[PDB]
């Protein structure tokens, strides 16, 4: 008649019970973990790098347009301005002009509502590739500006000597023509290492990763083509068979005309 | 059909066969009938392919459930290849590795009935038979299998007898056909027809049966199958093995399995379709759950388990057929069990003798292993003296390694049982014998009915002749003037016959046969050495001899069945006889052997002492019963169930093959698990019918054997007992063993309901899954198939078959709801510090499935904001399963801990006490370790090195099982309430 009720309620209050045990394990380990900083950084070995405007085929980055047809790239172009909406002089005013040009270290929080500076780094400074003069970044002409954007990992310091550089340069260069030859902005092709180092999206709410364009130049039309996209820094490793975005980013292209 | 011919005329019989009553068969005839009906030999069962015996194997409870499980695998499967583009193929690889286990499980058991039926196989001495054929007038030998039907056939004392024999004539030939009936005693066989039913008639001889003494001719009447031999075999063809309660237990618990996984399934799809999910894939996870259900190791752990009983059993001289048998005695209730030959040795032997007004008791053990008797007495050496020389029986030669009571005699039957007496009281009697040279003999006949011979004596300084001589003992006793007793050798007087007949009759109350012995030294100047004694002119003394006394025989208890008998009923099982035999002697030896109480009684017994008809005996005083298959012919199944509902111990008479059966019937339909042990062809139909038939392995006919699940490879009957304990450790045991095995599949689950119900990443994998079921929790379940017992297990009543379940609903709750709940929050608990402790915040975690897995992501954000690739977020996720997984691991060193025992503390029976299960657990850990920090296990097996925080986030949650059982177990200990 009445003991089904006399177990059932011994279940739950042997799941409360067990739940709330549960519980102050969560509310313990979210004492042990500090706002600021990863306890462990154990996959992020070297940064990813990825690449805008991003298409994706089965095989990975496949990128494929008409010159004629803006259809098949104002969408490109597209996903560059929406990219850059939060690059604008208008959302950067929580960034400050770093000029430092070497690592920004902060060790205490002296900006506002209690927070770190983290640098301005505004959509211009792609400078050819920035959206204007020309708002298909490139595309309809047949050069198109790829966006390089290095993955950002709390503390991680890419070198000390030099700001690293994007190499970009033909996977397989055709055998009737000569190398890629890429224009960067900045011209190098660097970030620049106030950038560096990230401390949080906590301490530095208003962070934006260093952008480095990559204007190609002389790829045949036509043709299918892989271009390699990879990072030179001194901690900053991209030959990982199993991640092929560890330090770099490949990807497919063809420009049809 | 086969009565027609023993109530034939010997014209009708010539006649019918086309045959001579005296000169036999033609033999061009008997070549053609050769041609006709085939070899004279049972045609063995069918013989089904090597292929087919291997496919069955494959079928079972478990089994199907596992069939059915990648059947439910692959359809999900094809689903999700037709559903984008999903190279995950998870079911592929589960409903590969189900079949894996079942076939390979199909092997092993396939291998071990193989091996089995050759062990039992190679003690079967197949030598070709033979028989005294008469054809063309012409006496001579051929292999019992060429006989035909009409051929005229020779028996004497020894042979064999060769087919189904209607017999012409027979001098004093008596015969052996304890296989057939149940008659322990020596059965006449004479020409004249003394019933109708060829089963009672005395002038058949039965084609399996041993010609004892005597000689007969007769015409062959049915060959092979036709035999009544054949018929009783082919009867159990007709009999149908239903299955064992192991295989009962087993498919219950997939049933409460199969229950489980619809009911979780159903209402995770509609939780599934209730959060959005598309009816399509809230499909595929209804067959996920259900699938998930589905153990992956019990099958193999399980026939592992079995299997080591067995190799125990095997060690003991017990060989069994197939792995569920190994259960069935534990779980026994009642044994209907053959009298002659299973209890009994079928051997006739001396066990009592009457001298110096006394009744003696003779060691009738096999092994010699009991109480002999008082050998001081001048009476017992003349009596000694007159059973020995008075006596032509003899040893086969080379037989002196051979025990005495097992070696071959090519004798009579008591002449037979007297001369292993001699042989094993005065020693070398043949020797003996031969130092008192015979002179004279008339040997058993029709007209004096006794045995006598006069010899000279042993030393030279004695030249008299002694008279011997032995007979019924009545008969004896008339022939005779005086008794030796005490040294004296005094008058017979009206007091010593009236004591010599009590003895008589007292020993025939007790079914044995009774002989009476005597002497007569003749004077030296009456009979003078080279005197010439003739029997037929009788010129000497056959009347005014000396009795020396009695010595009486017996179809005895095998030495270690009264013990054994003693210890199943002191375990509950109630032992009932079912023997062919007649009721005295059934009694007897139900007596004998603790079927029947030193000190019960019968309801004709109690009329017999208190001098009252049987109609006023109250049946309920009366604690044994017997009953011959004559009343229980007259008896409606009501009246047998009060029968045996009534009186305890039982003992069934001149019961019938299909008495047997029925009677095993009537128990199982009671409720009860009935085991049958058995001699012979008669038997053999109850041993099919049994839950478990145990054929005796030397004694058996091959129909007994061929029915039995299990062969006493050395007729040793304390075997049933050892099998006794061990059915109830290896279920006690397998009750542990599962509920181990279970636990780990809620902990395996819970990280894919809440993975598809919050969307956080993959907890863990399939791969790994696989890794725990099939690889890191096989020894340590196995090992529990080592636990000592938790109580005098030989004590304990047999289960209560439908009560008392290997899983109940109970047990499945406590094992899956509660322990594995203990490790599912576990394993949550490492997977948020895993997960935390790298980046990503549990509030975080939910909702971020999608984002988790898509490749279309290189830079997803944690929760501080750094920016993980695909192929990192993918070893974060492997990082997930390896904590998932060894959070599992710890909580199953306390799962192998606690499931040691059901009602005692860990600390009362130890917890290295058990060594195979120590050695497990360190095979567990290795496993474990090599699996986590090998090189290279992150991309071959999806494991990662974790750090040394992530083993002891689980202790404290492992700990908290052991005390959580612990206080359960005493609980149920100090409290029965
Ligand atoms: C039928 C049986 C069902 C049993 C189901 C389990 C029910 C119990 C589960 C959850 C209840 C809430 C538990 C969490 C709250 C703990 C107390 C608390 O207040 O802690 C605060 C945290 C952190 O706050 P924050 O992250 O915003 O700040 C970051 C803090 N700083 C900045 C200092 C680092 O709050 C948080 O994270 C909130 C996290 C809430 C979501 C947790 C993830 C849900 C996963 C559940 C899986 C459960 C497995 C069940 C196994 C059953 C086996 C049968
Ligand atoms: C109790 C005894 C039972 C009898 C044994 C039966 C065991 C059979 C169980 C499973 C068989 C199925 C697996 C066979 C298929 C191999 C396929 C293969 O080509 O493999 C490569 C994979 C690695 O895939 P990935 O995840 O890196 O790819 C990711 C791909 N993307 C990126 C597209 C997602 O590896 C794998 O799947 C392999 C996964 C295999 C899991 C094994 C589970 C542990 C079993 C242990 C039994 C050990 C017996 C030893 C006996 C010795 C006696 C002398
Ligand atoms: C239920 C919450 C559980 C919280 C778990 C706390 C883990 C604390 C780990 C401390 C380990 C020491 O620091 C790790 C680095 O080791 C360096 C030496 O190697
Ligand atoms: C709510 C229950 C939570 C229970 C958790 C209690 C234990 C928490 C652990 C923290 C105890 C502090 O001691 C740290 C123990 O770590 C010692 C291990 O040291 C060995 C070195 O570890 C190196 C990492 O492994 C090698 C691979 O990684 C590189
Ligand atoms: C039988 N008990 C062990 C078990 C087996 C599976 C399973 C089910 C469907 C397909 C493949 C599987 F390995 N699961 S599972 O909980 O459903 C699950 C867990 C993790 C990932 N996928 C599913 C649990
Ligand atoms: C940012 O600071 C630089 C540092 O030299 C200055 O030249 C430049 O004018 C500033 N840009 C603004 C305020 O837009
Ligand atoms: C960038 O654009 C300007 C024209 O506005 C031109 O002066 C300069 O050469 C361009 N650089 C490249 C590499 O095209
Ligand atoms: C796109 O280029 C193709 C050559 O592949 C050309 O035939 C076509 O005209 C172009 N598209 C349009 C819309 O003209």
């Amino acid at each position: 008649l009445s003991r089904w009720v006399w177990i059932s309620l011994y279940y739950v209050a042997f799941y409360v019970v067990m739940s709330g045990i549960f519980a102050l394990c969560i509310y313990v380990l979210m004492r042990t973990i500090d706002p600021y900083t990863p306890d462990y950084q154990d996959q992020l070995k070297s940064p990813g790098v990825t690449l805008r405007p991003d298409v994706y085929g089965e095989k990975g980055l496949d990128i494929s347009y008409n010159v004629s047809d803006s259809t098949t790239w104002a969408g490109l172009a597209h996903t560059l301005h929406r990219f850059l909406a939060g690059y604008s002089p208008a959302a950067q005013e929580g960034s400050i002009n770093c000029t430092s040009e070497k690592y920004f270290f902060q060790e205490s929080f002296l900006a506002p509502n209690h927070t770190k500076f983290s640098c301005k780094f505004t959509a211009d400074m792609l400078q050819n590739c920035s959206g204007r003069p020309d708002p298909t970044f490139g595309f309809a002409e047949g050069k198109p500006c790829f966006i390089i954007k290095m993955n950002r990992i709390v503390k991680f310091l890419p070198g000390n000597s030099t700001a690293p550089r994007v190499d970009c340069a033909f996977l397989d260069q055709p055998r009737d023509g000569p190398p890629l030859q890429v224009e960067y902005f900045p011209a190098n092709g660097t970030y620049s290492l106030h950038y560096f180092p990230y401390y949080g999206k906590k301490a530095q709410p208003h962070y934006s990763n260093p952008l480095v364009a990559a204007k190609l130049l002389n790829v045949p039309r036509n043709r299918d083509v892989v271009i390699v996209c990879k990072i030179l820094a001194e901690h900053v490793s991209f030959d990982n068979p199993h991640d092929p975005y560890e330090g770099k980013v490949e990807f497919k292209l063809k420009i049809q005309k | 059909m086969e009565i027609n011919d023993h109530q034939l005329s010997v014209a009708e019989l010539e006649q019918k066969y086309q045959t001579s009553a005296t000169k036999g068969l033609s033999a061009s005839l008997a070549a053609e009938l050769l041609l006709r009906d085939g070899p004279n030999a049972l045609r063995p069962p069918r013989g089904t392919p090597e292929y087919v015996k291997f496919a069955r194997q494959l079928a079972g409870g478990l089994q199907c459930l596992m069939w059915v499980a990648a059947a439910i695998c692959l359809i999900a499967f094809a689903i999700q290849a037709s559903e984008g583009d999903l190279t995950t193929d998870d079911n592929l690889y589960l409903a590969l590795a189900l079949i894996a286990v079942v076939v390979v499980t199909g092997c092993f058991g396939y291998y071990q009935e193989f091996k089995s039926t050759n062990i039992i196989a190679s003690f079967k001495n197949l030598v070709p038979q033979q028989a005294t054929v008469i054809r063309d007038g012409d006496k001579f030998q051929i292999n019992a299998d060429q006989l035909v039907v009409g051929d005229l056939v020779e028996m004497k004392g020894g042979d064999r007898v060769p087919a189904d024999i209607r017999i012409l004539q027979a001098q004093g030939c008596k015969v052996d056909n304890s296989s057939l009936t149940g008659e322990s005693e020596p059965q006449t066989r004479s020409p004249e027809c003394t019933h109708e039913s060829p089963l009672e008639t005395r002038n058949i001889a039965f084609f399996s049966t041993m010609c004892l003494e005597g000689t007969a001719q007769g015409l062959v009447v049915n060959t092979g199958d036709r035999t009544i031999i054949g018929r009783i075999a082919s009867l159990a063809s007709g009999v149908e093995n239903e299955k064992t309660p192991i295989a009962i237990e087993i498919e219950h618990f997939v049933d409460i399995i199969a229950g489980l996984a619809i009911l979780f399934g159903a209402t995770f799809f509609i939780v599934a379709m209730c959060i959005g999910y598309t009816f399509l894939r809230a499909m595929v996870f209804f067959m996920a759950i259900v699938v998930a259900y589905v153990p992956e190791g019990l099958l193999a752990t399980v026939t592992v388990c079995l299997s080591l009983t067995a190799k125990r059993l095997a060690s003991k001289n017990c060989v069994v057929k197939n792995l569920e048998a190994v259960e069935t005695l534990g779980s026994t209730s009642v044994i209907c069990s053959d009298k002659t030959g299973t209890l009994t040795q079928n051997r006739m032997t001396v066990s009592h003798l009457w001298f110096d007004n006394h009744i003696h008791s003779a060691d009738t053990t096999e092994d010699q292993s009991g109480q002999t008797f008082d050998q001081s007495s001048e009476t017992w050496r003349a009596l000694c003296r007159v059973l020995t020389l008075c006596n032509r029986a003899a040893f086969k030669s080379g037989q002196d390694a051979v025990p005495v009571p097992k070696r071959i005699v090519i004798g009579d039957a008591s002449e037979t049982a007297l001369l292993k007496f001699s042989e094993l009281t005065l020693g070398n009697a043949m020797g003996y014998r031969e130092r008192f040279p015979k002179v004279c003999e008339i040997p058993f006949n029709s007209t004096n009915k006794f045995q006598l011979s006069i010899h000279t004596l042993e030393d030279p300084r004695d030249p008299r002749h002694v008279l011997v001589m032995k007979g019924a003992p009545e008969r004896v006793l008339e022939r005779c003037s005086s008794i030796l007793i005490k040294g004296q050798e005094l008058p017979l007087d009206e007091q010593w016959r009236e004591a010599f007949q009590t003895a008589y009759l007292s020993l025939g109350g007790l079914g044995e046969r009774v002989l009476g012995f005597c002497q007569l030294y003749l004077s030296e100047k009456d009979y003078p050495p080279g005197y010439a004694f003739d029997v037929e002119a009788m010129n000497f003394p056959t009347s005014g001899l000396c009795f020396a006394g009695l010595v009486s025989m017996i179809d005895p208890p095998r030495a270690t069945v009264p013990d054994a008998v003693l210890k199943c009923r002191t375990a509950g099982i109630r032992v009932i006889m079912v023997t062919g035999d007649h009721p005295i002697t059934a009694k007897a030896i139900a007596a004998s052997v603790g079927i029947i109480s030193e000190g019960s009684e019968t309801v004709e017994d109690i009329a017999a002492r208190l001098r009252v008809p049987v109609d006023q005996v109250n049946r309920k005083d009366a604690r044994a019963c017997v009953i011959n298959g004559m009343q229980l012919k007259d008896m409606d199944p009501s009246e047998l169930v009060e029968a045996l509902r009534t009186h305890p111990e039982m003992v069934f008479a001149r019961t019938s093959p299909q008495q047997k059966l029925v009677i095993v019937e009537s128990c199982q339909r009671l409720g009860a698990i009935v085991a049958v042990t058995g001699d012979g062809v008669n038997d053999s139909p109850a041993l099919k019918k049994a839950d478990i038939g145990v054929a005796m392995g030397i004694a058996g006919s091959d129909a007994a054997k061929n029915a039995a699940d299990m062969i006493l490879l050395d007729d040793n009957f304390a075997s049933i007992v050892t099998g006794v304990e061990q059915g109830r450790l290896i279920f006690d045991n397998l009750k542990k063993s599962i509920a181990y095995t279970l636990t780990k599949n809620i902990p395996e689950l819970t990280p894919y309901l809440i993975y598809i119900t919050v969307s956080v990443p993959l907890p863990l994998g399939c791969i790994t899954i696989l890794f725990i079921e099939l690889c890191t929790d096989i020894f340590p379940s196995v090992s529990l198939a080592y636990e000592k017992a938790e109580s005098d297990i030989m004590h304990l009543r047999p289960r209560n078959p439908k009560r008392d379940r290997l899983v109940n609903e109970p047990l499945a709750a406590y094992s899956y709801f509660q322990i594995g709940a203990i490790q599912s929050f576990a394993g949550f608990t490492d997977y948020f510090t895993a997960m935390a402790q790298e980046g990503w915040f549990p509030l975080l975690c939910v909702g971020l499935r999608p984002q988790w897995e898509n490749h279309h992501l290189q830079d997803l954000q944690d929760s501080y904001g750094q920016e993980w690739t695909f192929g990192q977020r993918l070893y974060q996720q492997y990082t997930c399963y390896t904590v998932f997984f060894i959070s599992i691991e710890m909580c199953q060193i306390a799962d192998v801990l606690i499931r040691k025992t059901r009602r005692l503390s860990a600390f009362q029976q130890g917890f290295f006490r058990n060594r195979i299960l120590v050695i497990a657990i360190v095979f567990q850990v290795c496993i474990g370790c090599f699996l986590c920090y090998c090189p290279g296990m992150p991309n071959i097996f999806n494991f990662m090195p974790i750090r040394f925080q992530w083993w002891l986030v689980p202790m404290p949650f492992s700990l908290l099982i052991f005390v959580y059982d612990e206080i359960r177990k005493l609980g149920v200990r100090c409290c029965p309430g």
